[PDB]
This record gives C-alpha cells, structure tokens and sequence, in this order.
C-alpha cells in the first residue's frame, strides 16, 4: 500500500513466471469463448458416482447440510471452463479434478467448526490435487505458530521477544499427513518468506 | 483495518503541510500515531477470568487433539502455577478460585461438560 | 418449516393453515431416501444426459413431440368433457365414507387435530380427477377402472400425506431413548444397538433416529465415533 501511495505522486510477487497484458488477456477471452466447444465423450462416471456417494454418506454420517446432484452440474461446468482455458475439445482428468477440488472446498468452507475440520480430515485426497506439500506444511507450522503465541499471550499477559518450536512435532505431524521429508521445504522459498529459521543445533525452528 | 493506515498516512500529510516542510519526517508520522491511539477507548466491564478460560480452554482442547478430569486440570493447573506462587495460603485461596471458576465455566456459561 | 424434513415430527412440519390446505385436490411429499446404490444410478443418469445433448435429441420409446403432445392436449380439451355413471359413483361413495370414517377413528386415536382434512372438497377432487382421466381418452363417460386409478393416485398422495406403522415405530423408539438416555452420560453405539436388537427392532430406525438426533444436536461423538453423549 506505500509503495503505491509513493508511487503515484504528481510529481513479480507471486510463482508465476510472467503475468500476461491485458489486450493479450482480452484478445485470449474472446478467442476461448468464440472458437471453443468443449465435448464430455472421455468422462469416468464411475468415479463420479462413488465420490458422490461417499460425500453423501459421510455428511449425512455428520448430519448437516447434505450435497445434492447441483454441485455435479456445477462441477462439471467449472470442468468445461478448464477445458476452455487450453482450448482442449475434450475433458480430460486435470479438468475433472481441478473442478473437484474447487467444489469441495467450496462446500466444506461452509460449514461450521467440528464439521469444516472433521471434512477437511476425511477428504485430504481429493483437496491436494495439485497442490504443494511446502503449502500444507507452512499451515502446520503457522497453526502451531498461533498456538504457541496464543498460550504466551493468555498466560505471560504480553508477548515475547522470540517464537520458537520444535521440529517432532511438525516431523509427527507431517507423518500424519504422510510425509517424510522436510529438507526441501526448509530449502523452499516459502520457508524464507515467512521469515522462518531451522537450528540443527538445537532441532527447532525459530520465528 | 487499513483504513487507519491510510488515516495514518493522511495525517502524516496535513501535519507536513502544517509544518510546512517538503517531506515527511518520522515526528510527523509518531504524532499521528499518538492520536490516532488516543481516539481509540478500551471497553470497561474480569480480564484474569477470561485468561484462566481460555488457558483451560487451550489446554483440554490440546490434550483432546493430542490423543483427563477436572480434579487432574486442577492439579495440572496448581503444578503449572508452582513456580509461581510463594505460600500455602495464596495456593489455597487460587485452588478455591479455581474451582468456583471451573464451576461457574461448567455450570453457567455451558463452555465445558 | 424447519428446511429438511423432519420424518419422526410428522406434522408441524407445514407452516400453512389447514383451511388453505382443504383447497388443494392433492399434496404429495418428497423426501431424500439415501440409498447408496440409487445415487449412482442418478450420477450416471445426469452424466449419460449431459454427454448425450450434444448430440441426439430423440424419442426414448415412441415419446410424443412437444409441439404434438400440446396441439393434441388443446385438441381434447376443446372437444369434448365427459360425467360420470352411477356404479362409479356408488362405488366412489362407499369408498369416500369409509375413507371419512377411518380419517376421523385416526384423528380420535392419534389425540391431535390433523392439518390435512377430508371434506367433501377431497370427494368433488376425485371426480373431477375421474372425469380427467375419462377426457384424456374422448369417452363421453367414465368407466369403473378410471375411479380405480383417481382412487389409488388420492390414496397415494393425501393418505400418505395425512397419515404421515414406521414412523410411529420410529416415534416409540425416539421415546425409548429419551427415557434410557441422561444428562451427561455416555453410551457407546454398540450397546443401543444389541439393545434394542434384543426387542427385535430394525437397525435401519434406530440408524435413522441417531441421525437425526444428530442432526438436531442432541447426541455429539466424545471418542472417535464409538462412543456418544447427550447434549441440548
């Protein structure tokens, strides 16, 4: 905000390699929605159908605000808006995932508290398609974070100078999760971003 | 929000204009910070109740994740408290706060069964 | 009312006044009966659609076109209207006191006013549905099988509606629990289960009434899913 401020007086963030120019954005929307007509002659229905099925059995299962056969429209839509980003005349399973994905989350950030967290434990395979592992491991980091800053807080009554955690909890976590390895998301861009530091002198993290 | 980070900015201006100086200088920029805290007022209602809440809260919620009753959150409380507290009788007076608070966070406000 | 049905309050469900609900010749009730095996034919169903109106827009078996099955309902209703015949209507009014006797032998038994009455509105609904079915073929006059199927199509949707032995099974055991259940205690699911499979009732009910116990907050999981507690 204060460098826009500064910028404008009268008198290359983000993963991506290069962010495209408008004209070329408009020119690409035009063409996309003129020329192309996606076709779903390569869908898996049986995939389909069994996911469908275990979403209606485990939230009935919780007992609150079951999915219905609209979301399936929707997502088959949101599949046709992927295949119309690389012009693809047929769907494949990128497409069909990615718009998964989106619906669930969709869904599940709906929902209240214990039903959002016991869903986002149950469906960690669907919501990770093509996401990154240094992601999910910087959310365990910053949930462990908050609450280390959060009991400094309630018990010393203020803050304190340094915020440090171990690493066995984020190994055994991880392993819950499934993994293994943690050497490249202390080596990833992510781990510097936040400002995070890893001692081996001690195995802990410090922020 | 960011509102008051644009109110900040703001007055950093008019007090450079009042001043008179062509570019604004961290005194400006600490004045409006100094106002801008003045304009907020805290609530008055109580604040020791809501910290021994919401340590228990943290606690019994860690512990349900993780993997106790309330004579062991007592206990567990009183030995977290033990580098704190010099006599028997402070001990005793904070055991009976303790328990009428747990009590009153069981019974009245519904926060814990 | 409430945004879902509720199967095992029966009425109070419907917010309208029966003297608005006396004016409708049928209601029928649709609820979200969650088979496992049922979704998949509706997944496929909805797929195989959208796959194939790309490309065919046929008939199934012998369908009548849109513009055809309009010309044709506009062309029966223009020329002709039949009446009824006197052992239809004998036959439709034995059915209709029997039918008004059982409504109020229910109404004395169940001890609460249902918001869905039988009057003589519900009998004149029958016989325009009769005379309905009698038009759709041309004849000047109805026959006994067209009161056969306007009696079994008022049956299937008032009656059921109205009446709404499984739900007051399910309501006996909603009672059960409510009495064995306590304030505070724990239960595990295993042993409502040997419980009340031991006074040889369904598992499907009690499955359905924990659902929707839980559905209403009642009933909350302390350990996993094994092991439940009651709540307000």
């Amino acid at each position: 905000v204060v460098g826009s401020h500064v910028r404008h007086h009268p008198s290359p963030n983000t993963y991506g390699v290069e962010p495209l120019p408008q004209e070329v954005l408009k020119k690409y929307i035009i063409y996309a929605k003129e020329r192309v007509h996606p076709k779903l002659n390569q869908m898996d229905q049986d995939k389909v159908a069994k996911m469908y099925s275990d979403l209606r059995k485990e939230s009935m299962a919780t007992g609150s605000i079951p999915i219905t056969v609209r979301h399936i429209e929707s997502m088959i839509r949101m599949a046709e808006a992927h295949a119309r980003i690389h012009l693809r005349d047929y769907v494949i399973e990128d497409d069909v995932n990615m718009a998964i994905r989106v619906m669930l989350e969709s869904f599940i950030d709906t929902q209240k508290f214990s039903v959002m967290r016991s869903m986002r434990k149950t469906f960690a395979r669907y919501l990770s398609f093509r996401r990154d592992n240094n992601e999910l491991l910087l959310f365990i980091l910053k949930q462990l974070v908050a609450e280390q800053v959060t009991y400094q807080r309630n018990r010393f009554g203020a803050q304190q100078d340094t915020i440090e955690v171990p690493e066995k909890d984020l190994v055994d976590k991880a392993r819950q999760i499934n993994i293994h390895n943690l050497s490249a998301f202390y080596d990833s861009e992510l781990f510097r971003m936040n400002k995070f530091s890893h001692d081996l002198k001690r195995k802990m993290i410090l922020q | 929000t960011v509102r008051q980070l644009e109110s900040m900015i703001r007055l950093s201006e008019a007090m450079a204009r009042m001043h008179c100086c062509d570019e604004v200088q961290p005194k400006h920029v600490k004045e409006a910070f100094r106002l801008l805290n003045k304009s907020i007022i805290r609530v008055e209602t109580f604040s020791e109740y809501c910290r021994i809440s919401n340590l228990i809260v943290l606690h019994l919620r860690k512990v349900e994740e993780e993997e106790l009753k309330r004579s062991e959150l007592v206990n567990w409380y009183l030995k977290e408290i033990e580098s704190e507290i010099d006599s028997e009788e402070e001990l005793i007076n904070k055991k009976r706060i303790i328990e009428k608070v747990i009590h009153r966070l069981t019974h009245y406000d519904h926060v814990l069964i | 009312v409430f945004g879902r049905w509720d199967e095992t309050k029966g009425e109070d469900n419907i917010d309208f006044m029966p003297t608005i609900l006396s004016r409708f010749d049928m209601i029928f009730i649709v609820k979200d009966e969650h088979n496992e095996e049922r979704d998949v034919m509706l997944a496929k169903h909805v797929i195989t659609l959208h796959v194939s109106a790309l490309t065919q827009t046929q008939a199934v078996e012998g369908e009548i076109d849109l513009a055809k099955l309009k010309k044709f309902i506009a062309y029966c209703r223009v020329k002709c209207g039949p009446r009824l015949s006197a052992e239809a209507a004998e036959k439709l009014k034995n059915r209709y006191i029997i039918m008004r006797s059982g409504a109020r032998q229910h109404e004395r038994d169940s001890d609460r006013r249902s918001s869905i009455p039988i009057t003589v509105r519900q009998l004149e609904a029958i016989v325009r549905i009769a005379e309905a079915l009698s038009k759709m073929k041309l004849q000047p006059f109805a026959t006994e099988a067209d009161v056969e199927e306007a009696l079994r199509l008022f049956q299937v949707s008032t009656l059921d509606a109205a009446l709404s032995e499984d739900q007051e099974m399910l309501s006996r055991i909603e009672k059960q629990l409510k009495r064995r259940f306590a304030i505070g205690s724990q239960v595990s699911e295993h042993s409502i289960i040997k419980d009340f499979t031991k006074q040889k009732y369904p598992e499907h009910a009690i499955h359905k009434v924990l659902q929707l116990m839980l559905r209403r907050g009642e009933i909350q999981h302390r350990m996993q899913r094994k092991v439940l507690y009651r709540l307000k």
